[PDB]
């Protein structure tokens, strides 16, 4: 209303020609960025000079890791097994397909790519392998029982290596009750709790595109009932950090688990 | 109300109503119940400033109330989101509580600033009590001013401040000085008869605030306090409301500016967020976040601290404002309507002229002796000099020896204490010089004798005889001369001679001044040896055939800087006008010998008198002057004052009551000018107030003035008004060079939420780091730009058109937000994506990841090289992209501050280090820059970690393109001076 009719159309294009020449400028800077970095290593990778570990089945109430439910009624873990099971789902041999029978029993350095369309080879982990914890016999996964299997998994990151001395194990206890009761006694599987040292290192998603991250299941025979408890798995290692106050799931998980009667 | 009659009544009927004697007086007792019920005889002062809503005050304001819907609406915003379980909502918190600390600290500034100015003016007044001498029960003495009550017997003297309103019972040759209530600057008889039924007007009231300037009067206090006419004139003055400050309406005009623009994003991008699935309550959330980032947390600091770095110049030179708004104020100004008596001139009767030697010679007369001096060579003069030296008993007040002679105080007559002034001026030591030479006989100033005579001996002991000097009225002089002193000898006074005095003497009174005669006698050793008897009744010595020596004349004139600032203010295009309640002749002499009106223009009565024409005749349009006086200005409807206004463009406004001057301000506002007046008397307190500014004398100026007025010349120095201007200019041109340069980067602040709103990537930028950003490290800078010089000619521009020329306008606006702000951002988002990418997140996976993103659940989600990540490190990643977007900003805004710089001139022109304090500024830009990226502990305190130096280079090819960009903006303007390109792309 306020400038002419006939200019406002040639200003109008100007802003116009001002926004598509800057566009552009920004269209050629992030085509020569995505030139620049290597597709199968990444160039930085600054937060992760260690691994977070995550774990299954993951329910956070509030405040973290919660997870409750009562033996005696089914729908209180049905659906904390079915997160098993569809989790699971793609470390069943027929998925788990395209990767190799692992048995190297040490690093496994892949220097040149062999593999189809120039990809490179995985180990397998297939769900039986967790034994006790893997969905046969039990398809409860011990929570029936009242000896839950929680999947702890540690965090991929492109060419990380954990150790040389033995395989990073992992271990679960209590956040110190000592007087009050005995102290968390647990069974993993694979046994001793170790991710194979063959699983390191990841070569990135374009290396390995059917890549599989090692699990370990921790089978809690220990833990009271009607009573709460805090866990923390640690993943023991030397190339690991458990303690970073401003992370408290690197290297570890805490959970709170109340297992009713 | 009283006095309307006060002056009218008989004594009988006087003493009846106030119950008084008009020869003893109140008795002790009634007087003191009096001044019980009436309270002290004194002006009261404001009631009431409680320190507290002076503070109450300084929290409004455009940008304050802005501000202030800011904070609610960010608060509003954390109740909608805790309600419904949105975390970080601290940003919230941070923005209000930041938002609230700027308008509060500014405020105790602005208090404690205004503090700090109110003392110093207050350091120069003088607190010791006027006194007054009453009779009561029939005892004179002495009482303070205040416990005078209605109907007290005062009695006055010359040096006398008249302690009340009294109404004139007897006076011996009383001469009075209104030149606070009127304009007079001529001496006012005072006289017992009621000359008028006006008391402004009449002879027999003398006025509470003024100053007897000799003779002797006795009457009674028809009035006291605020009842006097003193009091009436201030009062009038404190109902006057003062307007709205100019620099306040371009603030709040630039304040409409941001409002409009933050509601209309708000709208399109909350429909918008409609659109895409959003609830209602967070595209609410968004509107509210964006109106928000649209305010300036910093602006009101910035506008501030260049506002007081302006008043600091100021102060510098005696020039001391009450409120830093003021400080722009005569920069925008267009019209000075200007008091004559003491503000133009100094209220300080001079010698101006002198006839002798058949010559009229002119004295220096301003203060400080810069002028140009009269011949003193002449055996004439030093006779003449003799004769007004010895013929004189005024005398300077003791240990003045150091105090300038025309500032010195004196007692004695009007007319005497010039002379004494002028003596002391071009003789030296005039009281020594005259004790040398012994007074044995004196007649002084008499009604019946009308002259002044006195006979001394000489000096060296070889001459033995008398002198007989006397000084008068020129024509009484001359009619006891036979004999006049010209050019080394002494002659008949022949028909020559007495034509050639009675036109000196009418040449020199045309001029309006006070001239008197001076005339001697060397008496014989023969017939008046040493010792001789003299009497004055039976006159046995000679007072006919005396030798005429010469005329000496005298003036009320101007102050020394006054003519020069006139002149520099009218080529700065103010039109200045003279509004003085003296005599118009007065009023028109003055308005030329300063600049009011120019050589050779003319009032349509000189046009009438050159071609002898009747005035009605005369074509009103050849007048480039105007003198209308204040008993016709009533009888102008105000549209024949706003053509009188506008068809002579040098007006002149005499005989004008306190309230006529009211009226002309007020008529000069209404056509849209910005009106500055300067004062002194209580008489321009009214015009003073409602004035944008009002400029009041620190030293001549009396309290109403010194009150209404907004900004105060310590000095008395009329000059600082024209530097007044030139300041003015140069913030103003400068407000809009920092303005600018905060209001861009609001752009690279609120499109990295628009896209985060809209394509849902992580977190670009946090507020924590806008806060740093606009209340931090972008201040200096943007302060620094206080110090640019001028890029035109400032002082020879027209005016600012108060409509038209404006703080922040259209294109500012357009080119800064739009234009550079968007450089800004894609500079930000740039190097956002570079920083991602670089450790990990492409930039496809980018869009829409911001709901994982923040996924407090999710702690291994993966990147675009398919690593798992925790949500804390994720975070770190996110206050990276905070760090990258503000190192970009920053790097973008030292483009930014050297490109505002100028605003038509190019860089390599004038200068990258012309201004010393923007290079210190960014200096500490990048400094603290630093210190908030790499201190140890930073990602944890406020969210800067740091960023890989590649990523401070990143942004710097945007920086530069703004340089270049608007370096060839700013070399098109000044090459091509054409209509297309500069509407468009000048600011
Ligand atoms: C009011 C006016 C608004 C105007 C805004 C206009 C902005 C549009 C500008 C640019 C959009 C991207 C242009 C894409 C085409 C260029 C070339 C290209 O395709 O590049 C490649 C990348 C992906 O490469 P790759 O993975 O296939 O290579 C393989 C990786 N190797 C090499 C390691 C194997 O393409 C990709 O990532 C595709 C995904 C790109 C990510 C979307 C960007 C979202 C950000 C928007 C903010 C824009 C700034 C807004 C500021 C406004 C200020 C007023
Ligand atoms: C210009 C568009 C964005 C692409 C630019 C990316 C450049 C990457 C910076 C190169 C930094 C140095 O290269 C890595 C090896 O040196 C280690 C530095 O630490
Ligand atoms: C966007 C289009 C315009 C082009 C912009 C290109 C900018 C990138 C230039 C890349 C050229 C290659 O040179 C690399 C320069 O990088 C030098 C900085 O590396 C030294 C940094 O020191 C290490 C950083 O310390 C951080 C500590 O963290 C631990
Ligand atoms: C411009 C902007 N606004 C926010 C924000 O809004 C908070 C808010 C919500 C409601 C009312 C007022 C404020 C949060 C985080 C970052 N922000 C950014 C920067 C980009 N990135
Ligand atoms: C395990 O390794 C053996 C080596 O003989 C191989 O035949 C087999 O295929 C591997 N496991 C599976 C399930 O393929
Ligand atoms: C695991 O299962 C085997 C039988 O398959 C059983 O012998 C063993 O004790 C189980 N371990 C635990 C800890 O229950
Ligand atoms: C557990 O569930 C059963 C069946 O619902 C119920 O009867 C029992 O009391 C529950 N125990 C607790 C501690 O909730
Ligand atoms: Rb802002
Ligand atoms: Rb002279
Ligand atoms: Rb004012």
């Amino acid at each position: 209303l306020g400038r002419t009719l006939s200019r406002w159309v040639w200003i109008s294009l100007y802003y116009v020609a001002f926004y598509v020449v800057m566009s552009g400028i920004f269209a050629l800077c992030i085509y020569v960025l995505m030139r620049t970095i290597d597709p199968y290593t990444p160039d930085y990778q600054d937060q992760l000079k260690s691994p977070g570990v995550t774990l299954r089945p993951d329910v956070y109430g509030e405040k973290g890791l919660d997870i409750s439910y009562n033996v005696s009624d089914s729908t209180t873990w049905a659906g904390l097994a079915h997160t098993l099971h569809r989790f699971l789902a793609g470390y069943s041999p027929a998925a788990q397909e395209g990767s190799i029978n692992c048995t190297s029993e040490k690093y496994f350095f892949q220097e040149s790519f062999l593999a189809p369309n120039h990809t490179k080879f995985s180990c397998k982990f297939t769900a039986d392998m967790l034994q006790n914890c893997s969905g046969r016999p039990d398809p409860t996964f011990g929570f029936a029982e009242g000896k839950p299997c929680f999947i702890i998994k540690m965090n991929r990151i492109v060419k990380f290596l954990p150790g040389n001395s033995t395989a990073p194990r992992v271990d679960c206890a209590f956040l110190d009750q000592p007087r009050d009761g005995p102290p968390l006694q647990v069974e993993y599987f694979p046994a001793n709790g170790t991710y194979s040292l063959h699983y390191f290192p990841y070569y990135g998603k374009k290396a390995q595109p059917h890549y599989s991250n090692p699990l370990v299941a921790a089978k809690l025979l220990n833990v009271p009932r009607n009573r709460d408890v805090v866990i923390v798995c640690k993943i023991l290692a030397e190339h690991v950090s458990f303690d970073n106050p401003h992370d408290p799931y690197e290297g570890k998980v805490e959970f709170k688990l109340k297992i009713q009667k | 109300e009283m006095e309307i009659n006060d002056h009218q009544l008989s004594v009988a009927e006087l003493e009846q109503k106030y119950q008084t004697s008009a020869t003893k007086g109140l008795s002790a007792s009634l007087a003191a119940e009096l001044l019980l019920r009436d309270g002290p005889n004194a002006l009261r002062p404001p009631r009431g400033t409680p320190e507290y809503v002076k503070f109450a005050r300084q929290l409004a304001g455009g940008l304050q109330c802005l501000m202030w819907v800011a904070a609610a609406i960010c608060l509003i915003a954390f109740a909608i989101q805790a309600s419904e379980g949105d975390l970080t909502t601290d940003d919230n918190l941070y923005l209000a509580l930041a938002l609230i600390a700027v308008v509060v600290v500014t405020g105790c500034f602005g208090y404690y600033q205004e503090f700090k100015s109110t003392n110093i003016i207050a350091s120069f007044k003088n607190l010791v009590p006027q006194q007054a001498t009453v009779i009561r029960d029939g005892d004179k003495f002495q009482i303070n001013a205040d416990q005078l009550v209605v109907g007290d017997l005062v009695e006055m003297k010359g040096g006398d401040r008249v302690p009340a309103d009294i109404r004139i019972l007897q006076a011996q040759g009383c001469k009075v000085d209104n030149s606070s209530l009127t304009g007079e600057s001529e001496p006012q008889t005072r006289s017992p008869e009621c000359t008028h039924e006006s008391p402004l007007e009449t002879r027999n009231i003398a006025f509470f605030s003024t100053m007897c300037l000799e003779g002797t009067a006795q009457g009674l206090v028809v009035n006291t306090g605020d009842r006097t006419i003193i009091g009436r004139i201030a009062s009038l003055a404190s109902g006057v409301e003062n307007e709205k400050t100019p620099i306040a309406i371009e603030i709040e005009h630039f304040v409409d500016i941001i409002a409009g623009l933050a509601i209309l994003f708000g709208a399109t991008f909350f429909i918008v967020a409609m659109c895409i699935g959003y609830t209602f309550l967070r595209a609410m959330v968004f509107f509210m976040a964006i109106v928000v980032a649209y305010v300036p947390e910093g602006l009101l600091a910035t506008v501030t601290v260049c506002l007081s770095l302006t008043a600091k110049r100021l102060a510098s030179k005696n020039c001391v404002v009450k409120n830093l708004e003021a400080v722009e104020t005569l920069g925008s100004t267009s019209v000075i309507c200007s008091d004559k008596t003491g503000t133009l001139t100094q209220n300080r009767m001079t010698v101006s002229h002198l006839w002798f030697d058949n010559h009229i010679h002119s004295a220096d007369t301003t203060e400080d002796q810069s002028g140009q001096t009269f011949d003193q060579s002449s055996e004439t003069w030093r006779a003449l000099c003799r004769v007004l030296t010895l013929c004189n008993r005024a005398a300077f007040k003791s240990g003045q020896d150091a105090v300038p002679v025309p500032k010195r105080i004196v007692i004695g007559d009007a007319s005497e204490t010039a002379l004494l002034k002028f003596s002391e001026l071009t003789l030296g030591n005039a009281m020594g010089y005259r004790e040398r030479f012994p007074k044995v006989c004196e007649i002084p100033f008499n009604s019946t004798n009308k002259f002044q005579l006195s006979i001394h001996t000489l000096e060296d002991p070889r001459d033995p005889r008398h002198v007989l000097v006397m000084k008068g009225a020129p024509e009484r002089v001359l009619e006891r001369c036979s004999s006049i002193l010209i050019k080394g000898q002494e002659l008949p006074l022949d028909e020559q001679w007495r034509e050639a005095f009675q036109t000196a003497y009418l040449s020199l009174g045309g001029l309006g001044e006070r001239v008197l005669g001076f005339c001697q006698l060397y008496l014989s050793e023969k017939d008046y040896p040493p010792g001789y008897a003299f009497d004055v009744e039976a006159m046995n010595f000679p007072t006919s055939g005396l030798c005429f020596a010469g005329l000496v004349s005298m003036i009320d004139p101007p102050r020394a800087t006054v003519p020069d600032a006139v002149l520099k203010c009218r080529t700065a295009g103010i039109r200045v006008i003279m509004v003085t309640g003296d005599h118009p002749i007065t009023a028109k002499a003055i308005a030329a010998s300063v600049g009011i009106i120019s050589e050779g223009s003319e009032t349509v009565e000189d046009i009438a008198a050159r071609l002898r024409v009747p005035v009605d005749q005369v074509n009103r349009k050849d007048a480039r002057a105007c003198v209308i006086n204040g008993m016709q200005l009533k009888d102008m409807d105000p549209s024949e004052l706003v053509e009188a206004l506008r068809t002579h463009p040098e007006m002149v406004f005499a005989r004008t009551s306190p309230q006529q001057k009211l009226v002309i301000v007020e008529s000069c506002q209404r056509l849209g000018a910005i009106v500055a007046v300067t004062g002194d008397g209580v008489n321009d307190s009214p015009a003073l107030k409602k004035a944008d500014i009002g400029v009041a004398m620190g030293i001549a100026g009396s309290d109403a003035a010194k009150n209404a007025a907004d900004m105060i010349l310590l000095d008395d120095n009329f000059a600082s008004i024209v530097t007044g201007v030139e300041q003015g200019r140069l913030i103003f041109d400068n407000l809009k060079k920092s303005i600018a340069y905060t209001l861009t980067k609001n752009i690279p602040e609120l499109t990295p939420y628009l896209i985060y709103i809209t394509v849902s990537v992580p977190l670009p930028l946090g507020c924590i780091t806008i806060l740093f950003i606009e209340l931090c490290t972008d201040i200096f800078p943007s302060v620094s730009l206080a110090y640019e010089k001028a890029e035109s000619d400032i002082m020879h521009l027209r005016p600012r058109n108060p409509k038209r020329d404006r703080l922040v306008n259209e294109p500012l606006a357009a080119y800064s937000y739009f234009q550079i702000g968007a450089i800004q951002s894609f500079a930000g988002f740039t190097d956002y994506f570079t920083a991602m990418a670089q450790e990990g997140w492409f930039p496809l996976l980018c869009v829409g990841l911001r709901p994982q993103w923040e996924n407090h659940h999710l702690q291994d989600l993966q990147d675009s090289y398919g690593q798992e990540w925790t949500f804390g490190q994720r975070l770190y990643q996110q206050y990276t992209c905070y760090t990258v977007f503000f190192i970009s900003i920053e790097m973008c805004q030292i483009a930014d501050v050297l490109i505002r710089k100028t605003r038509r001139l190019s860089a390599f022109q004038q200068g990258f280090f012309r201004n010393r304090i923007l290079v210190i500024a960014i200096v500490f830009q990048v400094c603290i820059g630093c210190f908030l990226c790499y201190c140890p502990g930073m990602p944890n305190i406020f969210n800067f970690m740091p960023i890989r130096f590649q990523w401070w280079l990143v942004p710097m090819p945007f920086s530069l393109l703004i340089f270049v960009y608007d370096e060839i903006r700013k070399l098109g303007v000044r090459c091509c001076p054409g209509s297309w390109w500069d509407q468009e792309l000048y600011y």
